[PDB]
């Protein structure tokens, strides 16, 4: 049940709320107050999805879809089958996410480590809210949010982009993509480096922190450092959504034309027009 | 006729889809998840055959470790339930339980690529210094969580392999000794080093080094763990609910 | 809070270290210098850099490609400097617009594009030798080289392998900021919506997956920096409490965990698979699938929706409609 | 750089597809005011009398009108085309039957064009229709025309910069860009698709797998065609002041039925109409218009979607004079 080095860490404490009440483990999983609330929201969310899905025309995983209301319902309530289920599931999603995050904070505290991971987890939660809450509020209707379905949510992303003619020219998108690319590249470099040092091949000696920095100084004339690559990695990943958010929320509320035309601020300066 | 068409209503893209899923799950479940089990197994209270590393400075290691000795835990179970938390039977910082826990790392000095001691004070590393513009903490007071002066900084310990300071060394006030503190537990100001992890009195029991001018991997673990334990155990309120 | 995880409070300075490689020690060039501000969020030392024949070859081949591209761009604005600088994003070097199949196209309609591509490919190959040989010179595994190889391979797929398989250089990617962007849409449209290509989805999951993993891994190491978790090679060979706590944070959260070594295998794998997935998708595109949406429709996967506005018959199918 | 909220949004597809219009009220306001300049219908006149085919000497198209009805049409035409110049734009002041001025002969052909549009192309213009005003907007030269090469500004009432001038070769990429909603697509969709019926706008297969005999080497269309189609569609989008989801569910551009809006079918008829106008009425006018009206390849100015629509999905937001001038069509 326990890892070979686990027992000494299994002490009480580190909770935000509850005290000893929920301070226990179920198998490997820690519980805590937010474990209880997480399970609650998950159970409620999954139940609603099942009930809503049974009312639809298919049980095929790719084809099932739970969609928001028509635009005309605005920010109000909608009939259960005409967007109400979507509204409830959204609430459950947010509750589960925030619960999950806070649980991680309790686990960090118990372990005597920093809260870096739950803080990092606030980023994707934040982006979800930009898509499903903040942008729809600014546009005035929940119906602008994306639907819950494996293939259907892709169709939303697709049409949304084309509403602005060519979404590739969206400047917040350009930043978002750049960070997606550079992060995935940096993970490959970093992962590859650490493995290359610990697995030199044949029966050769494991190499060193000195070798790490020499490799990258040789290849590119600079090595960022062992700790620093972990700060950088977190920064690059986070900025996929931190910068992306600007391009998403701008589209509609602050810009209604196609994105290429936005670049007229540069192209149409009188002196070189 | 169509390119990629096969017998039945079957086509080549379709076949590659099953192959793709097969490869991915084979790698994940039959390799990556087995590599995940090289530490912490077998569990107590599927495994790969052992991996052996040839060390850079002589000797080898095969993981996971089997230690010739094991430590006696000053912990009491809070209940008979399988998943119940444990409870310290003494002083958890000195007894090293919970977030005060340290690992049985080798009692060997971490080495540079050329075989010298890696983590050393500047009194030994005389070719190293602090970068122009940054605070030199030597001679500054160390102020503990209770706002009491716990000691005075006497040296910095530098990692000679990465060029990175990792500990301050301070004379412990009224205890005729010096203790190391990881720089992560220091908030470096111009006139003081602020340490909120432990109270002033608790500096007295920081794990001591066997030699004054070097430190082993296990000693580094012991030292770091002590302050971490303070985050939960420095005062009685820290083990309780925040709200 | 751990202030060290934000920035280096006290920077150290030292004699610069040089680890000898099996060859090329004498081909390291430059006087290292130290940037205070860079030193706060990384190592302060910039330089020296290794030269070597393959690095040199890379610069020569690569600079040639770039020179061909830039010169053709400048011609597109009739060598007006002001307009070049203004219109830069819109300028480009295009693959053949006419169908000449696999015949080497005229210089004015695809030939310069093909030439720049040849030199770029030589540049990439040369840099790969550098990345591979440096590792061997320093007695390191070739993990980075093989990851790099997959990225190069993906580039070759969209650049010349797919064009060769469908038999037309017109399908290649143009050089240029907006023009290489424009190709993305043209290619997706032509082959029936790339959202319906499963390998596009695999690639995306892994690309998003690298985001997840570096956020999680980077954050985790910062969170155990207090115990020197950043010293990961010796944490592999001699488990410290840093990586015990790291493993347990994840075990207690998701019910299972990695090791400090194996998490890097996960990251390396995810990275690799963004490119391996993409490549296979491109190789199937045009060759054995002409419309990914209709391929999904064929296999019953595509979602369908009720009409909102009334269904619209294709007027091209109507009786007596013009051609 | 940016436009303030709130935004006008419509829904043109099933909820949760994000299909629909996204509009800026201030822009819509300006265009509504500009289009509201359409002169109201002239008052009705006496229905009884001889036909002008008897009364007048050189009436060829409107011969069946009474004198009153006919002169009403002359007044309307003048308002719509040459209000500042008056009757003598087209007429010899001292002989109204003379065709001595080039505008006269062009105008007759334009009467024929207009009647053809409202009779033969109701699949596009419906009961709204077009009058001279729809294109001309009160000037002899319509503000939005095309030549056989990209020109700027799109509105010919505006003064061009040096770089915008068609003679300045360094400005070509921008003249291309501003006709495709600022994209860098290196294709002129007007000459490629709208001047004539030579090219096929459709580029996506209607089969899942590649059909043998059309899918390898010189059997294939070049991918350029897919760029060129996209260029036409950026141009169409901008010329109607809309986006793709007004006509397509982007899920499948190439599909009709529930994947296209009624507007897409109307647009299809519009492309056929434009091609008829250009090939059969407008292009041949180069023989009748003076050198100073012709482009650098001797071409008469020609029509695209913008010519009528001028940034709005319906020209003049659907304003009509159809009932007021039956003599402009539909013709029995
Ligand atoms: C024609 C269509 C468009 C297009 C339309 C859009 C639109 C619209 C948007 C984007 C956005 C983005 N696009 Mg795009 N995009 C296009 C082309 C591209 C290309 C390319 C190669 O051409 C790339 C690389 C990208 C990449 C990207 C991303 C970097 C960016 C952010 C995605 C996101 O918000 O995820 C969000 C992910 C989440 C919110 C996940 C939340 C996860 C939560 C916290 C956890 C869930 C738990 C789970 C349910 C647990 C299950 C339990 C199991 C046990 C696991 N796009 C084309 C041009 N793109 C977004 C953006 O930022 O714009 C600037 C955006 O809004
Ligand atoms: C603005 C941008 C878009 C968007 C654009 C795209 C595009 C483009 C693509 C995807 C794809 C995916 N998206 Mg998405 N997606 C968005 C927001 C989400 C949200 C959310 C909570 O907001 C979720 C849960 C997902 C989930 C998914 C997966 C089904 C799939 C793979 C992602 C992946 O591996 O990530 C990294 C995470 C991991 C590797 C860990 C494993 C995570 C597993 C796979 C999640 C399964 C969730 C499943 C749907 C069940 C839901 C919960 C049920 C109640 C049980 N998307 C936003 C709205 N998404 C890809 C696909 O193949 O679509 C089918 C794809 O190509
Ligand atoms: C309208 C347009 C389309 C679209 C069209 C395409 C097309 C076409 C392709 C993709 C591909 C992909 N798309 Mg897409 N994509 C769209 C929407 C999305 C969305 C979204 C949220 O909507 C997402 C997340 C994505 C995501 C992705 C990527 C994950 C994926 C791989 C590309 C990549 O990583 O290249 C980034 C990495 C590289 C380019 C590698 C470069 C490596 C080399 C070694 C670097 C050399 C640098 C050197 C110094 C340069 C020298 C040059 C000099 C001249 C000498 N797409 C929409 C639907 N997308 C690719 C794919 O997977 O196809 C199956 C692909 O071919
Ligand atoms: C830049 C930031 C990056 C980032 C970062 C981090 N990511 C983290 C952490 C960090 C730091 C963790 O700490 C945490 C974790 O534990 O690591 C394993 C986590 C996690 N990342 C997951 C998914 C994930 N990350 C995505 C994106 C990024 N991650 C970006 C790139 C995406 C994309 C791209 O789609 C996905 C799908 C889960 C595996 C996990 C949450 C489990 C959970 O919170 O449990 C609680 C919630 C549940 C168990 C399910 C709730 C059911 C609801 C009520 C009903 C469903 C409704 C739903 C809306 C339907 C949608 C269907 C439709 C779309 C088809
Ligand atoms: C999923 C896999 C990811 C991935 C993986 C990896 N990526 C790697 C490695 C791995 C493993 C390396 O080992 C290697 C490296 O060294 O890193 C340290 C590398 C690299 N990835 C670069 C760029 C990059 N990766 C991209 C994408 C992904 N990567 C994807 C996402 C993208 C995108 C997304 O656009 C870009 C732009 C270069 C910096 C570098 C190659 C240099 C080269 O090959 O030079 C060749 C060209 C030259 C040397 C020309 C030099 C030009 C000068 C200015 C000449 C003078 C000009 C003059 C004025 C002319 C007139
Ligand atoms: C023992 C234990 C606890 C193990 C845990 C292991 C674990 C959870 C590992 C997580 C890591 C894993 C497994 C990652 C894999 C997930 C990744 C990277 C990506 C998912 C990508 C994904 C869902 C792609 C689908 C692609 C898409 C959009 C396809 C749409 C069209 C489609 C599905 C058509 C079907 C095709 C036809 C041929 C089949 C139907 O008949
Ligand atoms: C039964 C019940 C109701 C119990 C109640 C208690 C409770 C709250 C239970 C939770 C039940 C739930 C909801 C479980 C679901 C958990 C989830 C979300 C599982 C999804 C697994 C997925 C998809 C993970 C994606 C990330 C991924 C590919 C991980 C594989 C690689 C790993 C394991 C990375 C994690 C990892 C990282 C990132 C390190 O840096 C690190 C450093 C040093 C040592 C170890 C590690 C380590 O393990
Ligand atoms: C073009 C822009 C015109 C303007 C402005 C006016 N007229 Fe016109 N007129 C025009 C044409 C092309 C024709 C011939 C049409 C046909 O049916 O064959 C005419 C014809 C007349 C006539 C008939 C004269 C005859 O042939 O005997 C008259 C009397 C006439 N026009 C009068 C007229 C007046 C009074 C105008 C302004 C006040 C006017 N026209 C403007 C073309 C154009
Ligand atoms: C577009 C859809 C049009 C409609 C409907 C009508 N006209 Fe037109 N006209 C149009 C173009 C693109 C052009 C060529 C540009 C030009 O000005 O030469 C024309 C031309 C004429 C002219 C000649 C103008 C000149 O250059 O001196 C005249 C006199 C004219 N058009 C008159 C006219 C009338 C009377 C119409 C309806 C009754 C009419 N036009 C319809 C475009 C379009
Ligand atoms: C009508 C109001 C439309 C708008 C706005 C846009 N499009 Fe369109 N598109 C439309 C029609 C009538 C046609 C068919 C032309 C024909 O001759 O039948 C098209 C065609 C396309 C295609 C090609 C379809 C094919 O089968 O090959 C694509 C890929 C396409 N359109 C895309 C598209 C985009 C991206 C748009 C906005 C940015 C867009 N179209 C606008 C009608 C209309
Ligand atoms: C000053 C600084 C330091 C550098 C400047 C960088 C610079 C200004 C570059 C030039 C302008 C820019 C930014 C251009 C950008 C271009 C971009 C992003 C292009 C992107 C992708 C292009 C691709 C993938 C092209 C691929 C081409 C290929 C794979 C070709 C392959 C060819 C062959 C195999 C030829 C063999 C056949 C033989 C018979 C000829
Ligand atoms: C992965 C890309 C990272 C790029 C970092 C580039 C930094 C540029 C450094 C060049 C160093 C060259 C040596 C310095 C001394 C000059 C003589």
């Amino acid at each position: 049940a326990l890892l070979s080095f686990e027992r000494k860490y299994r002490v009480r404490g580190g909770t935000l709320i509850g005290g000893d009440l929920f301070d226990f483990w179920v198998g490997p999983y820690f519980v805590g107050f937010f474990g209880v609330s997480a399970i609650f929201f998950i159970f409620l969310g999954v139940s609603l999805i099942g009930y809503a899905a049974s009312q639809g025309p298919t049980w095929d995983p790719f084809a099932i879809s739970i969609n928001p209301p028509d635009l005309k319902y605005g920010l109000g309530a909608a009939p259960l089958l005409e967007g109400g289920f979507w509204q409830a599931i959204t609430v459950c999603a947010l509750g589960a996410f925030i619960s999950w995050m806070l649980r991680e904070v309790e686990i960090s505290r118990k372990l005597g480590i920093g809260w870096h991971v739950p803080l990092a987890f606030c980023v994707p939660i934040f982006m979800f809210c930009v898509l499903q809450v903040f942008r729809p509020l600014l546009l005035g209707s929940w119906g602008h949010a994306f639907p819950y379905g494996i293939l259907s949510h892709l169709d939303w992303v697709n049409n949304f982009g084309y509403q602005y003619l060519n979404w590739h020219y969206n400047p917040g998108h350009m930043s978002s993509v750049s960070f997606l690319f550079v992060n995935a590249m940096a993970l490959g470099l970093h992962g590859g480096l650490i493995l290359s040092v610990a697995n030199p091949g044949d029966g050769d000696k494991v190499k060193t922190a000195e070798h790490e920095n020499q490799y990258f100084r040789d290849v590119v004339g600079y090595s960022i450092g062992a700790l620093s690559i972990h700060r950088l990695g977190l920064f690059l990943a986070s900025n996929i959504f931190l910068t992306g958010a600007f391009g998403t929320i701008a589209s509609g509320p602050f810009w209604t034309r196609g994105w290429p035309e936005w670049w007229g601020w540069w192209l149409d300066i009188p002196f070189w027009s | 006729m169509y390119h990629g068409a096969l017998a039945q209503h079957l086509d080549i893209a379709q076949l590659v889809w099953y192959a793709q899923w097969l490869v991915i799950w084979t790698v994940v479940l039959l390799y990556l998840r087995r590599e995940d089990r090289r530490e912490g197994y077998p569990l107590v209270e599927e495994l790969p055959y052992p991996k052996t590393f040839v060390l850079p400075h002589g000797g080898t290691v095969t993981v996971p470790r089997r230690r010739p000795e094991t430590r006696e835990l000053k912990l009491a179970q809070t209940d008979g339930f399988e998943g119940a938390p444990l409870q310290p039977t003494g002083n958890p910082l000195v007894d090293a339980v919970g977030p005060a826990s340290y690992a049985e790392r080798a009692e060997v000095v971490d080495a540079t690529v050329d075989g010298k001691a890696k983590i050393v004070p500047l009194r030994v590393a005389t070719d190293f210094s602090i970068a122009e513009g940054d605070v030199d903490p030597r001679g500054l007071p160390v102020v503990a969580a209770d706002g009491v002066e716990a000691g005075t900084v006497t040296d910095l310990w530098v990692d000679r392999s990465e060029h990175y300071f990792r500990y301050l060394e301070l004379s412990v006030a009224g205890s005729a000794r010096t203790a190391l503190i990881p720089l992560g537990f220091c908030d470096v100001k111009k006139d003081k080093i602020v340490v909120t992890s432990i109270l002033s009195e608790q500096f007295a029991n920081v794990p001591r080094l066997q030699s004054r001018d070097q430190i082993t991997l296990r000693e580094e673990d012991k030292v770091s763990a002590y302050y971490a334990g303070g985050l939960l155990y420095a005062t009685p309120e820290r083990a309780e609910s925040l709200l | 809070a751990d202030y060290q995880t934000i920035y280096t409070q006290i920077q150290a300075r030292g004699p610069h270290i040089t680890v000898s490689g099996e060859w090329g020690d004498n081909d390291r060039v430059g006087k290292p210098f130290y940037s205070y501000w860079l030193g706060k969020i990384g190592d302060a030392q910039i330089g020296p850099i290794y030269l070597g024949a393959s690095g040199i070859a890379a610069f020569a081949f690569g600079s040639t490609a770039i020179l061909i591209i830039l010169f053709n761009m400048a011609a597109e604005v009739h060598f007006d400097p002001l307009q070049f600088f203004r219109q830069f994003f819109w300028l480009g070097l295009y693959p053949p617009k006419a169908q000449y199949g696999m015949g080497i196209p005229p210089l004015h309609d695809g030939g310069w594009w093909l030439m720049a591509g040849l030199f770029m490919t030589l540049s990439l190959g040369s840099w790969w030798i550098r990345v591979y040989s440096r590792a061997r010179a320093l007695g390191l595994g070739t993990h980075i080289a093989w990851n790099f190889a997959a990225a190069i391979f993906f580039v070759l797929c969209i650049g010349c392998i797919h064009p060769t398989l469908v038999g037309s250089w017109s399908e290649g990617v143009p050089f240029g900021i907006w023009p290489h962007i424009d190709w993305l849409t043209a290619f997706s449209i032509r082959y029936g919506n790339f959202y319906y290509c499963p390998w596009h989805g695999f690639s995306i999951g892994f690309a998003y997956g690298c985001g997840l993993l570096f956020a999680a891994h980077g954050a985790t190491i910062l969170a155990v920096a207090r115990f020197g978790g950043d010293r990961e090679i010796e944490q592999i060979t001699d488990r410290g409490t840093a990586v015990e706590r790291a493993a347990l944070f994840w075990r207690w959260t998701i019910g299972f965990n990695a090791t400090i070594e194996s998490v890097h295998r996960w990251g390396w794998f995810f990275s690799l698979m963004v490119m391996v997935s993409a490549s296979v998708g491109i190789l199937l595109t045009g060759t054995f699938v002409d419309n990914w949406y209709l391929w999904c429709v064929k296999h019953g996967a595509a979602p369908d929706y009720p009409a909102y506005l009334p269904a619209t018959p294709d007027p091209a199918s109507l009786p007596g409609a013009p051609k | 750089c940016f436009e303030p909220p709130p935004a006008t949004t419509t829904q043109t597809g099933f909820r949760g597809l994000s299909m629909g219009e996204v509009l800026h009220p201030a822009t819509v306001k300006a265009k509504k005011e500009r289009d509201a300049q359409y002169p109201p219908a002239l008052a009705a006149v006496k229905a009884e009398g001889p036909p002008v085919s008897q009364v007048y000497k050189n009436v060829k198209v409107l011969g069946n009108l009474t004198e009153a009805e006919f002169l009403r049409t002359m007044t309307a035409i003048t308002e719509w085309v040459s209000p500042q110049e008056g009757c003598t734009y087209c007429h010899d002041e001292n002989n109204l039957a003379s065709e001595a001025k080039y505008p006269y002969v062009v105008a007759r052909r334009m009467l024929e064009m207009t009647r053809a549009i409202n009779t033969n192309w109701t699949q596009h213009v419906a009961q709204t229709g077009v009058t001279c005003y729809t294109c001309h907007r009160g000037t002899p030269l319509p503000p939005y025309v095309r030549y056989l090469e990209p020109t700027l500004p799109l509105n010919n009432r505006e003064t061009p910069t040096h770089v915008e001038r068609v003679e300045t070769r360094s400005g070509y990429v921008v003249r291309l860009a501003k006709y495709t909603a600022y994209s860098a697509l290196n294709y002129d969709p007007f000459t490629m698709f709208l001047a004539n019926d030579k090219r096929q706008v459709r580029v996506v297969p209607q089969t899942a797998l590649p059909l043998v005999g059309v899918s390898r080497g010189k059997e294939r269309r070049p991918l350029s065609d897919a760029y060129a189609t996209f260029a036409l569609m950026m141009s169409i989008s901008d010329s109607l002041g809309t986006n793709c989801t007004f006509c397509h569910n982007a899920q499948t551009f190439e599909s009709w039925g529930k994947k296209s809006t009624p507007q897409r079918a109307i647009a299809w008829w519009g492309i056929r109409m434009v091609r008829d106008l250009n090939m059969n009425y407008l292009a041949p006018l180069n023989a009748s218009l003076p050198a100073s009206r012709l482009g650098r390849q001797g071409e008469a100015p020609q029509a695209d979607c913008r010519t009528c629509h001028q940034g709005v999905t319906k020209p003049l937001f659907g304003a009509s004079r159809l009932k007021d001038y039956p003599e402009l069509g539909p013709i029995k």
